[PDB]
RNA sequence: CCGAUAGCGAACUAGUACCGUGAGGGAAAGCUGAAAAGCACCCCGGGAGGGGGGUGAAAAGAGCCUGAAACCGGGCGGCGAUAGGAGGGUGCGGCCCGAAAGGAAUGAGCCUCCCCGAAGGAAACCGCGGCGACGCGGGAGUACGAGGGGAGGGGACCGG
RNA sequence: AAACUCCGAACCCACCGCCGCCGUAGAUGGGGGGAGUAGGGUGGCGGUGUAAGCCGUCCACCGAGAGGGGAACAACCCAGACCGGGGUUAAGGCCCCAAAGUGCCGGCUAAGUGUUACUCCAAAGGGUGUCCCGGGCCUUAGACAGCGGGGAGGUAGGCUUAGAAGCAGCCAUCCUUUAAAGAGUGCGUAACAGCUCACCCGUCGAGGUCCGGGGCCCCGAAAAUGGACGGGGCUCAAGCCGGCCGCCGAGACCCCGGCGCACGGAGUGAUCGGGUAGGCGGGCGUGCCGGUGGCGUAGAAGCCGGGCCGUAAGGUCCGGUGGAGCCGCCGGUAUCGCGGAUCCUGCCGGGAGUAGCAGCGUAGUCGGGUGAGAAUCCCGACCGCCGGAG
RNA sequence: GAGUCGUCUCGGGCGAGAGCCCAUAUCGACCCCGAGGCUUGCUACCUCGCUGUCGGCUCUUCCCAUCCUGGCCCUGCAGCAGGGGCCAAGGGUGGGGGUGUUCACCCAUUAAAGGGGAACGUGAGCUGGGUUUAGACCGUCGUGAGACAGGUCGGAUGCUAUCUACCGGGGGUGUUGGCCGCCUGAGGGGAAGGUGCCCCUAGUACGAGAGGAACAGGGUGCCGCGGCCUCUGGUCUACCGGUUGUCCUCCCGGGCAUCGCCGGGCAGCUACGCCGCAGCCGAUAAGGCCUGAAAGCAUCUAAGGCCGAAGCGGCCCCCGAAAAUAGGCGGCCGUGGACGAGGGCUCGGGUAGAAGACCCGG
């Protein structure tokens, strides 16, 4: 070459690529640690559709038409089945105690008493003790579960943790407490027009090539033996192979966070109530390819979402606001679509 | 067993004396391995600790040198480098030492605190840092 | 003088088998038992194979006198899934067995006492010095010491 | 001033005497037989060449010689090594890893310098950075810096020039008078004017400013897998330099016995013990012969496993197997002893139960028959391939 | 390659000299001293029972004496724009035309189109153009055979991974007797961001004028990376239709020409499609200073103290109970030759998927 600087192909900012250790998304940012309500609301991705909206954010100047794809998701109502208490140790955060509170319970693979009533009352009393002191406790988080039963993709509860914020430890405890005996809403935690993060384990390709994972540029005039091979891997010394070099192995089934997708619309059904703005509750005829009946609470969120069709996705509020665009409270939907995916 | 409050204590003197004692058959527990003191120019003490952590064997296999970011581990690692770990006595020696962060004991055991090098003088030494400050800077939890 | 991976290539259907257009080149293959009594008859097995039972010796039952090592399977004894390698040597522990040829029961490993005693050589405390670290005098070549001798106790391993 | 000398050490060497030591278990010297006949290396003194390298010379040593220490490190240090035991030091070290000092006194240090004899460890220059010594200036004859007052008169010094009037520039740089004055340090003006310094007295009421050697520490100082003081870590030291003291620590050195060698006859050795090339000498084992003397079915050799002895080569015994031959002793003899030859041959394992049984114009599949067993044997049906040429 | 450092590259010290005057705005001789291993050469140490050459291609690591971006200082800095100096490897540093060419020359773009080491990186990865063999011609020289750092044409790139490395996937123990689900965050990794334009500022500051900046706010592009197909584009030997030859007598309905060919295209997979990818703070460099001495004053330093980088950490994104400090919580369980909680194999499908696993229904 001639010492030609070449930018890296693949990344180390996302590498390694491998299988997720749980099908529950991972979290290392908490946007509702000191603030009420859960970290968004979880559903199953129905599919996608598209919608035409009016600026909103200026494409050129405000008042012009913009195209936007939107991912329509059947969410179940969620319901608190467990209270988690923490005590802060000296090696990190450690689990004080828990209350566990109960055919879906049967489909779940999780362990079951066998003296339900008894165990539950002891954990509950234990918790009141912890709550009183009150500074033992430094934060409280909620074990929360999905409830699929009108949804055909899977019917087992996927069980996850979301924190429940509050100003102080006693307040988080009261809020969480009211919640166990109840259902929950897309409406209660979240509202239209915030920018929100999306967390999901992306679609599994299975094992894929250097061509696919890292990208491999093509070569010279004619190549007898292939153009999809690895080339050099390295010198004579280093005497060992690195990990920064093109290989084949897993792509997908990896957890990904994509930031800041604007919340367009909330409703319920779909296609059993017809509105002229905020989306017409867009449900394709012939149904969605490879996905079960829709009829429950839903949300249609902007742009892309990590996760292909038929996969449990989770939503988290944002860890940053937009930074040269203004937020818009309540997006505007100029005209609608009713297209088929067929 | 010895529970040493290593507040004030130069890490090296504590480790040398500790590394011989554990080998004799004794148990040492260090409490307060974050409030302990290291003399020296601030700049060089940070450059040494960062460099170690940064490694990156050549880009890092997921093997080779790791150095920890937290001070509690740094003392514990320092006494282990003073012991072996592929000799019987040494490999055992590392399990006779444990670090507890801060003091969550109600005991203080045997204390060395003599002014000979092993404990600082705060009015005769031109410059020092507390170790906890540097651990924060490296990116540790503490 | 040599003795069947030796002496003729060849001790046994050998200059044979075999190769090469040809000229020409060229091996390997010795041993039941006294006598074949070389296994009747029976169960099983598709079975002519093999197994069970009867076969002086069969571990002489068919290239069968004898029957090595490398090697394969199972088992016994030891080790073993958080720790390091020219695979061990020397010392000292564990576990494991050891009928014989060894040494010892006419006393083995072992233990105890008494004494001799090479090279070497303290302690307590005291006195006097030394800025002090510590030295010096007395304790004292003493206590102590490898090794050896004798006597005694015990009674089966110890060596390996 | 290699190849000059009015001159010239230390030092080398010849010879005599002495002294020392060595020698009649034979030195000093001669003759004979048998060999081997690639060198290296630290230092000193060199010659060449930038150098590394090459080549002379002498050399401890490695070569052929261990052991303990130098982190490890052919030749740097200590030390020359029969067997076993006990003891004490040497080189070197004494913060931990690791035996033994969180040693002592004092000075140097603030760079993480250094903690490295080393094979490992970068310079000229320069710093009111330090500490320590030197003689000068100078101290109420007290400006060392501040500060209160200072910066005269002749005069514009002259020339040049409108102006050069301290201040475009050139050269001179003189005299009177004193808180005080330089034909003027800088600013300023077109040039003046104006602002101001050195300077001085006096207050502050002191010891003041200097210069010059040395030791050290800083600056000078940029490199490619994580590499550095052996590692960790160490800043009143676990650093540096100058003293000092107590210990740790070798096959050395010491010591007891045993053993060989040398010497002593038909015990003794401070003055003995490493070992390749090579020389010399002794024994064992192997096959067969001869002589001599024994053993065997009441159980040979061989095989296997175990015991025991001898520094050893090697031998012997026991138990099992085996089912006919077998030793010892002495004197002879050689197709006489194997770890290697990219050795020859036989047997056997890993690789592996992997690759191969796919690639070219790519064929079977369903019933039924037979049989110990049927995807691929046969019969029937259906479908192909070849078709002037599988 | 090692050794070596004359040669080469680069630095430092001294400052002759010109720059109207003024050595240092800038340029800088004579001479003297280091550093590096990047050119050349020396060495004969290592290999002749082989350690295969150069260049390109592809793929990656590291270094700074740093081309650009950030932060800074001077000026013979009016502005615009240069010149010179300091920090700094986080990121970027391109495409073409000739040469086999490393190197070098050229064009227009660019914020800039930086260099060097890694077996003169990279042939058990490709290529085999160049060094280059056995064939041949020409020039030169030779009696001749025959030669050439002269020119030139054409002239093989082997190997099924045993060991070990790295990327992905399973099976088990330890797991302080086992177990099911949920978490903690030791540490490891990163560039998840980089960069440029335009308008407003402003025809302003500044300038005699010509000419012409900056802070800050909006819109857009580019590159890298990651994800996603509803739109639009690709494909689609699912399927459907049109059609040549030929065969079945044959309309119908089919075979074959190795999808016959052609035309359309759903799901799905993809870009030539779409969407996403912060700030701030703390501590610091270079720098600017405060108080303030050594040296009663002055002085950014000798101590104390205030700010201040694209660099450093947090924040952010990726992985992570085999972290032996082997973790926490909650629940479930035991108690040949008694009894038997969890769990798999089974079945119907995948959100999954090389085997296995994973997941869900039964």
């Amino acid at each position: 070459m001639g010492k030609v600087h070449r930018p890296r192909r693949g990344s180390l900012g996302f590498s390694p690529r491998k299988r997720a250790k749980s099908i529950v998304p991972r979290i290392r940012s908490w946007p509702k640690e000191t603030e009420v309500r859960m970290l968004g609301f979880a559903g199953y991705k129905a599919g996608m559709t598209h919608i035409l909206m009016i600026d909103d954010e200026p494409g050129l100047t405000n008042g012009k038409e913009i195209f936007m794809p939107v991912t329509i998701i059947e969410t179940p109502p969620l319901r608190v089945f467990g209270i988690r208490a923490y005590r802060m140790g000296y090696l990190g955060l450690e689990t004080a105690t828990e209350v566990i509170v109960p055919k879906l319970l049967e489909r779940r693979i999780a362990t079951l008493p066998k003296n339900y009533t008894q165990e539950m009352f002891e954990q509950k009393l234990g918790q009141l003790e912890d709550m009183i002191k009150e500074g033992e406790i430094v934060d409280v988080r909620a074990i929360v579960a999905t409830q699929p039963w009108v949804i055909k993709l899977k019917k087992k509860p996927e069980v996850m943790e979301y924190a429940i914020g509050g100003t102080s430890v006693e307040e988080k405890f009261n809020y969480i407490k009211e919640k166990l005996g109840k259902e929950l809403r897309v409406g209660e935690v979240l509202k239209e027009g915030e920018l929100l993060d999306v967390i999901a384990v992306t679609k599994g390709k299975g094992t894929q090539g250097p061509v696919k994972r890292w990208g491999i540029k093509l070569r010279a005039h004619k190549d007898s033996k292939g153009r999809r091979k690895v080339g050099s891997i390295g010198p004579w010394h280093p005497a060992r192979v690195m990990w920064t070099v093109p290989m084949a192995g897993q792509m997908g089934f990896h957890h990904r966070t994509e930031l800041n997708k604007r919340l367009i619309a909330i409703g319920e059904n779909g296609k059993l109530k017809l509105d002229e703005n905020t989306e017409i509750e867009i449900t394709p005829k012939g149904g969605f390819p490879h996905y079960g009946i829709v009829r429950s609470d839903f949300m249609m969120i902007a742009g892309s979402v990590p996760g292909a069709i038929k996969r449990i996705i989770r939503v988290r509020p944002a860890i940053r606001p937009p930074k040269k665009k203004p937020p818009v409270q309540r997006p505007q939907i100029t005209y609608v679509s009713v297209e088929s995916k067929q | 067993m010895r529970i040493i409050n290593a507040e004030g204590l130069i890490l090296g003197r504590l480790a040398s004396k500790v590394a011989k004692m554990l080998l004799e058959g004794e148990e040492v527990v260090i409490v307060n391995a974050e409030k302990a003191v290291i003399t020296g120019n601030r700049d060089v003490i940070f450059k040494k600790y960062k460099q170690r952590t940064e490694l990156r064997t050549l880009t890092n296999p997921r093997r080779g040198p790791f150095y920890p970011k937290r001070s509690d581990e740094i003392v514990r690692r320092t006494i282990r480098g003073m012991l072996p770990w592929k000799t019987d006595r040494g490999r055992k020696a590392f399990k006779r030492l444990k670090v507890y962060v801060g003091i969550p004991k109600e005991f203080q055991g045997k204390e060395l605190e003599t002014i000979i090098e092993a404990h600082v003088s705060r009015l005769s030494r031109p410059k020092y840092v507390t170790v906890g400050e540097v651990a924060k800077f490296l990116g540790g939890k503490f």
